[PDB]
């Protein structure tokens, strides 16, 4: 009961949620991070118990949370100042999630990128069970992502995805997605229809976004 | 009422004769097209009858409502004073225009239909931040500087009074004016003579009173401030002591320096926004010119940078002559001994010594001020 | 000869203007009335026709319907909640749930649906109006104009070159450099050229007093943005709306970060903005959060540096074309004297250099007047200069 995904924010975290949302034929229910943040008091908390009442009603149903750190900030003892109202809704998220009167009808899918902000009370063992990270692609998945996003484009067979994924290190699925669209734009700049190797190679330099400053005086 | 803007001529010209006799054509011909109305169909008076027909449409319980939207086919959603809004219709004596979202209107008592609009009693803040009258004397009160007076007249007064010199040049005036130096050097005192000189609407704000206690009320006060500055006409906005937003921290502000920062972002917008700015000149003054953000001091946001040095001794004697003009000066005194008393005395020091010396004369009920009044006056003012 | 005779024939007919315009009726300076000739539509017919048959039809908000029956659940501003019904004039199709409807005061039944709330502070930041800045006025950064303009308007003005090739164009771009470099002025050419909704946003306008108040303004922003076909959303000074998350010990600067995360969620994931293009412009990019800096939100990454020599000379030709000059001056000598200078500084050199001609008694400035501008603007204001801790963006 309760899975958590965390890692760099470009490794693909919304993508699995929209994947399984297409897979299972259940009552999919999504949430925004600061959606449980209200001006008046108690409204976000009632918004928690109403949503989990509805997911209680739909017995096949799973709940998603995107960007939990908007509400899941670790508490702090402070006089003279300090918010409390977010920690109200966070505490009913704790108790209403797990504790008094539990159930096994819903499954929780939580998505964040940063962990150290989080209150460990939701990080206990049973509120959020399976904490998985999404690392950066090694080389082969970098070839695979651009192979996926290179589908609907006119690709001449001058490509070498193993060469491309090796000359492109330190990228994610978003940047490897961006190489495909910028390489797809350079060919329209030169009026070409198919895609060649140098369109990708020039797309690399735009995705990397280097500062141009007059350097040919090496070597 | 805006009948004919041709008021050029300025002598005994026949054009003036024939044009005023052709206004006599539109008025004699058509005063004979004013006679016939109540002669043919009286049927009412139309001066009050149709007017009291409107006034018998609209009831005496005129509820005051508030606009929030407009649908063009004379019905809209208007706000009640309670908060429970309606979907009433709009009349034909409502002159469909002075209607903006947020405007105070006049509704029916029965069906709450949009009867009339209401003139707005504005807000007191405009009268608070708006200088009404001329403060004091002219630039001849200042004395000794004589260089940057041409600079402030250059950037402010001359664009206003002579809109020919920039057009024969094909050029626009510089935008921002900043004033900096030691304290008490007459930085505000120059703006006094500017507020004497100009005919434009003048606003003045201290840089200390920008800061607030609530969140965003600072930048909101900036936005409505430049709103008030633009919504008049040619205007001059003066900012005094803008280092104080960055120097002193107060515990009334809930946000820390990263709320002051965001206020500086909003003001940094309001100097050089992409919007059409208008005829709003900006004059600023401080003494800690080195502390604040150089992003606000760049050309484009502030164009003219004006330093005020300390007064040299030959200008000092002029300032003594200024502040000792209308007083009964006994011949006991020598002002040259009073010049080198402090090596870096400000212009405020001179006036303080003069006024306190007059206080020493009024302790002894005399009419003239003697030398020992100055001798113990510099001890009282300077040395403590 | 007819000295008084032209004056009194002037004044009696200018007065007789008033002596009959008071007999017309424009007078009785009101408290919010129409001119008395303007209103005569509602004179006899609509006085008893737009008032006496006409209702009030107080508007409400629908909670939900139910199956098999109309049996609607209504909601109002403060009062209670009713089970209500349609009229015969409308179908039950567009009486969908969560919708404002006009409702009579006695039977309490639905007449006509209403458009939703826009929260008119979000309405005011639609530009409604265009500036006059031409791309010719942004000379010196032509390749940045091209690399921006290929993203901003080319799918909007031509949605066939990208679709028929089979690519989806990027939607996001940030513009960044030193101040005074032509970023805001560069966006003014975009608001000049384009045609769709240009909704401007300055990052210091979303700082609110309550908790989570600004994040709902992001929501209403993108809700009215998704109603339109295509839209361009402008972002200015986004360091105010977020640098990063750094919270340690006591919670400081939390409130802005929730609005920033809301802006992230409204940008990517879960059936995205579709045809909504965004355009940021900041001063220092190093403060910015990497999840905001992820492509798919901020694809194009345009730097605005200083011109090398020739862009500067072109800027001299921009700001110096419309001023009375000596003919045989050269601008390249002036550009050799400004190694590191922005276009606003060049404009200040020009606008001061004309003031030198206004100093004594000259209608057209000279080359030595320009030299009097260079040492004052460049080398005498050189204490401030505003640039060097912004070249490193710190
Ligand atoms: N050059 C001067 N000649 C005559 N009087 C002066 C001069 N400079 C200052 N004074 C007098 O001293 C007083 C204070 O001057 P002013 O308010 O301009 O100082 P300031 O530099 O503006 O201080 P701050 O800007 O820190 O408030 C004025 O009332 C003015 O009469
Ligand atoms: N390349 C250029 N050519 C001509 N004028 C320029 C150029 N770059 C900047 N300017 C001048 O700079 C002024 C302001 O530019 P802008 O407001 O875009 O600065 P910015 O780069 O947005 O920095 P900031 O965000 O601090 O304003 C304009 O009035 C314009 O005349
Ligand atoms: N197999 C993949 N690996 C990595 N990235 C991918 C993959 N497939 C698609 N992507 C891209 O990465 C993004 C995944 O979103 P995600 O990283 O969850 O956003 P964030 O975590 O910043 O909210 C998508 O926008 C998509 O374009
Ligand atoms: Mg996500
Ligand atoms: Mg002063
Ligand atoms: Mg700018």
């Amino acid at each position: 009961k309760g899975v958590l995904m965390y890692g760099p924010p470009g490794t693909g975290k919304t993508l699995l949620a929209r994947a399984c949302a297409a897979q299972t034929k259940a009552t999919f229910l999504k949430l925004a991070g600061p959606q449980l943040v209200q001006m008046f008091i108690g409204d976000g908390a009632k918004l928690v118990r109403d949503a989990f009442a509805l997911a209680k009603e739909k017995a096949p149903s799973i709940i998603f949370i995107d960007e939990l750190d908007a509400i899941g900030t670790k508490r702090f003892d402070s006089e003279k100042a300090g918010d409390r109202e977010v920690q109200r809704t966070m505490l009913e998220l704790l108790n209403q999630l797990d504790g008094f009167q539990p159930n096994t009808q819903v499954k929780v899918i939580a998505a964040t990128n940063r962990v150290d902000i989080l209150d460990p009370a939701l990080l206990r063992s049973g509120r959020l069970d399976r904490k998985i990270e999404f690392p950066m692609p090694n080389e082969e998945a970098r070839a695979r992502i651009m192979q996926i996003h290179s589908r609907k484009m006119n690709v001449s067979p001058d490509v070498n995805y193993e060469e491309l994924a090796r000359c492109t290190d330190d990228f994610n699925g978003a940047q490897c997605k961006a190489v495909c669209v910028e390489a797809g734009m350079i060919a329209l700049r030169r009026g070409a229809t198919e895609l060649t190797h140098e369109d990708y190679m020039e797309g690399i330099l735009e995705v990397q976004a280097k500062k141009k400053a007059n350097l040919q005086y090496y070597a | 009422a805006s009948k004919l803007p041709l008021v050029t001529p300025h002598t005994q010209c026949r054009l003036k004769l024939l044009k005023l006799e052709r206004i006599k054509d539109y008025l004699l011909m058509e005063e004979e097209f004013i006679r016939n109305q109540e002669q043919m169909k009286p049927l009412e008076e139309k001066q009050e009858e149709e007017r009291s027909k409107v006034d018998d449409l609209r009831g005496t319980p005129m509820s005051v409502g508030t606009l929030e939207e407009i649908i063009d086919d004379n019905h809209a959603i208007v706000s009640t004073s309670v908060g429970s809004e309606h979907y009433v219709s709009i009349l034909s004596f409502v002159d469909k225009d002075l209607l903006e979202p947020g405007c105070s209107v006049l509704l029916n008592h029965k069906v709450h239909a949009v009867i009339g609009v209401l003139m707005d009693d504005t807000d007191p803040l405009v009268t608070v931040m708006k200088v009404e009258k001329a403060p004091q004397e002219t630039y001849a009160d200042i004395g000794g500087l004589d260089n940057q007076i041409q600079e402030i007249k250059e950037s402010v007064e001359l664009p206003l009074t002579h809109p020919e010199y920039y057009e024969e040049m094909g050029i626009k005036p510089p935008k921002g004016v900043i004033l900096y130096g030691p304290p008490g050097t007459g930085k505000t005192l120059l703006a006094k003579a500017v507020a004497n000189q100009t005919s434009a609407t003048f606003l003045r704000v201290v840089g200390s009173e920008l800061i607030q206690k609530y969140l965003g009320d600072g930048p909101k006060l900036v936005r409505e401030l430049f709103r008030v500055a633009e919504e008049h006409a040619p205007s001059i906005v003066f900012i005094d002591e803008i280092d104080a937003i960055g120097t002193k921290r107060y515990d009334s502000n809930s946000g820390g320096e990263r709320e002051i920062q965001r206020t500086m972002l909003e003001l940094l917008n309001q100097l050089d926004g992409f919007d059409s700015r208008g005829d709003v000149k900006v004059i600023m003054a401080t003494n800690r010119i080195e502390t604040l953000d150089p992003a606000l001091i760049r050309p484009g946001r502030i164009d003219r940078k004006i330093e005020f040095p300390l007064p040299d001794e030959k200008t000092k004697k002029r300032i003594f002559q200024i502040h000792t003009s209308r007083m009964t000066l006994a011949d006991d005194v020598t002002l040259d001994d009073l010049i080198m008393a402090k090596d870096d005395l400000s212009g405020a020091d001179i006036k303080a010594i003069c006024t306190e010396a007059g206080l020493m004369a009024l302790r002894e009920r005399r009419m003239k001020v003697t030398n020992e009044d100055f001798k113990k006056s510099k001890e009282n003012v300077l040395y403590k | 000869t007819y000295s008084r005779q032209i004056k009194q024939v002037e004044d009696d007919i200018q007065q007789l203007l008033k002596k009959i315009n008071e007999l017309t009726g424009i007078k009785e300076s009101d408290t919010g009335l129409a001119p008395p000739a303007l209103w005569d539509l509602a004179a006899d017919k609509q006085t008893l026709q737009s008032e006496q048959p006409l209702q009030v039809a107080r508007c409400t908000k629908i909670i939900n319907a139910d199956s098999e029956d109309p049996k609607y659940i209504i909601n109002v501003k403060q009062f209670a909640k009713f089970v209500v019904d349609l009229s015969d004039q409308v179908a039950p199709t567009d009486i969908e749930e969560g919708m404002r409807v006009g409702v009579d005061r006695n039977k309490y039944q639905i007449h006509i649906p209403l458009p939703p709330k826009i929260d008119p502070t979000v309405t005011m930041m639609q530009v409604e109006e265009k500036p006059d800045v031409t791309y010719s006025d942004v000379g010196g950064c032509k390749e940045q104009i091209e690399k921006l303009r290929e993203v901003v308007e080319t799918p909007l003005l031509h949605p066939e070159r990208f679709v028929n090739l089979g690519i989806e164009p990027p939607k996001g771009v940030l513009l960044f450099g030193p101040p005074g470099t032509g970023k805001t002025l560069c966006a003014r050419a975009v608001a000049n050229r384009t045609d769709a909704c240009f909704i401007r946003v300055i990052g210091s306008e979303l700082v609110q007093k309550y908790v989570g108040e600004g994040a709902r303004m992001v929501r209403e922003l993108f809700e009215m943005a998704r109603t339109k076909k295509a839209c361009l959303i402008f972002f200015d000074e986004i360091d105010a709306i977020g640098g990063a998350r750094f919270d340690d010990g006591a919670g400081g600067d939390n409130e802005v970060q929730r609005t920033m995360l809301e802006l992230i969620n409204q940008l990517d994931g879960f059936d995205p903005r579709g045809n909504i293009k965004v355009l940021m412009a900041t001063n220092r990019p190093d403060t910015l959060d990497p999840a905001l800096m992820r492509p798919g939100r901020l694809d194009r990454k345009i730097e605005f540096s200083l011109p090398d020599l020739e862009g500067r000379t072109h800027i001299f030709k921009i700001h110096a074309r419309s001023m009375s000059v000596e003919r045989d001056i050269r601008f390249e000598l002036l550009a050799r004297l400004c190694p590191n200078s922005t276009g606003a500084e060049i404009r200040s050199v020009c606008t001061e250099a004309g003031m030198f001609a206004i100093r004594a008694r000259r209608k057209i400035a000279t080359e030595k007047d320009f030299l009097e501008a260079v040492n004052k603007v460049i080398k005498s204001y050189a204490k401030f200069s505003a640039t060097p801790r912004y070249m490193t963006y710190n």
